[PDB]
């Protein structure tokens, strides 16, 4: 269930003697493995399998349970580069829709009259 | 001369200047004292540059080769730079968080700036 045998590999293949003795839509899967997870290394390598998913549908296939937020701000800087010397571009234009739908609603997390930050006395004002 | 050139962003003309420093305390210090100051600056600072900008075996040098064996000077941290010359050769990006968190009181602000540039290039 962790990764800890993944890890460290000559520890596992120790316990296993003991016991003993005693293609369109292909693609689309593939891209899963790497963006509907915790967090990788693979950004710069993250952020170009994204773009060639066939542009008529970036948020259903971005705008998920859990995309990597990590997999989106990388994600801007690529399609720059197309728009900075040619044509539009499907990885810069349906990722500006997702960037701003997730900074409304922590802020409709927030309440509604706010008051100042003070690290000198934080509780004294009031139980907001 | 060090705290210049991370200033000017050369950090592999910074390789030139730290391997300079640490080549006359062998033949001068062995350390006494004013020259046992200079070499705790000089193989803390080698080895967050070789993740930083990671050499070649053509252009990693004789001198280069003898201290990443080492990995892969206080006790307290000399534990933690062992663990982070292996998770940027594991690309564990959960490793490398983890200790900037736990080596911030441990560097000074010169060697807080070589840390930070290490942690956004591998990830």
């Amino acid at each position: 269930s962790s990764g800890l045998a993944q890890r460290h590999q000559r520890l596992y293949s120790l316990l296993d003697r003991f016991r003993l003795s005693t293609d369109k839509d292909w693609y689309v899967h593939l891209v899963k493995s790497q963006c509907w997870t915790r967090s990788d290394s693979a950004l710069l390598e993250g952020a170009e399998l994204v773009n060639r998913i066939p542009a008529e549908d970036m948020n259903a296939f971005m705008m998920n349970s859990e995309f990597n937020l990590s997999l989106l701000a990388p994600c801007l800087s690529l399609g720059m580069s197309e728009i900075s010397g040619g044509q539009k571009s499907a990885l810069f234009e349906a990722a500006r829709e997702v960037t701003l739908a997730r900074v409304s609603g922590t802020v409709q997390q927030l309440p509604a009259v706010h008051h100042v930050f003070q690290p000198e006395l934080p509780a004294e004002p009031a139980a907001y | 001369a060090a705290s210049c050139q991370l200033l000017a962003r050369d950090y592999t003309g910074a390789l030139a200047v730290f391997t300079r420093m640490q080549r006359l305390a062998r033949e001068h210090g062995s350390a006494l004292g004013a020259f046992s100051d200079v070499l705790v600056r000089c193989e803390v600072s080698r080895v967050l540059l070789l993740l930083l900008l990671q050499p070649p075996p053509a252009k990693l040098l004789p001198e280069h080769a003898q201290t990443l064996e080492k990995y892969s000077l206080p006790e307290e941290l000399f534990l933690l730079l062992q663990s982070l010359v292996m998770a940027t050769h594991e690309k564990d990006t959960e490793a490398i968080k983890s200790l900037q968190v736990e080596m911030w009181p441990l560097l000074t602000a010169e060697q807080n700036h070589l840390l930070h540039l290490v942690l956004q290039e591998t990830i």
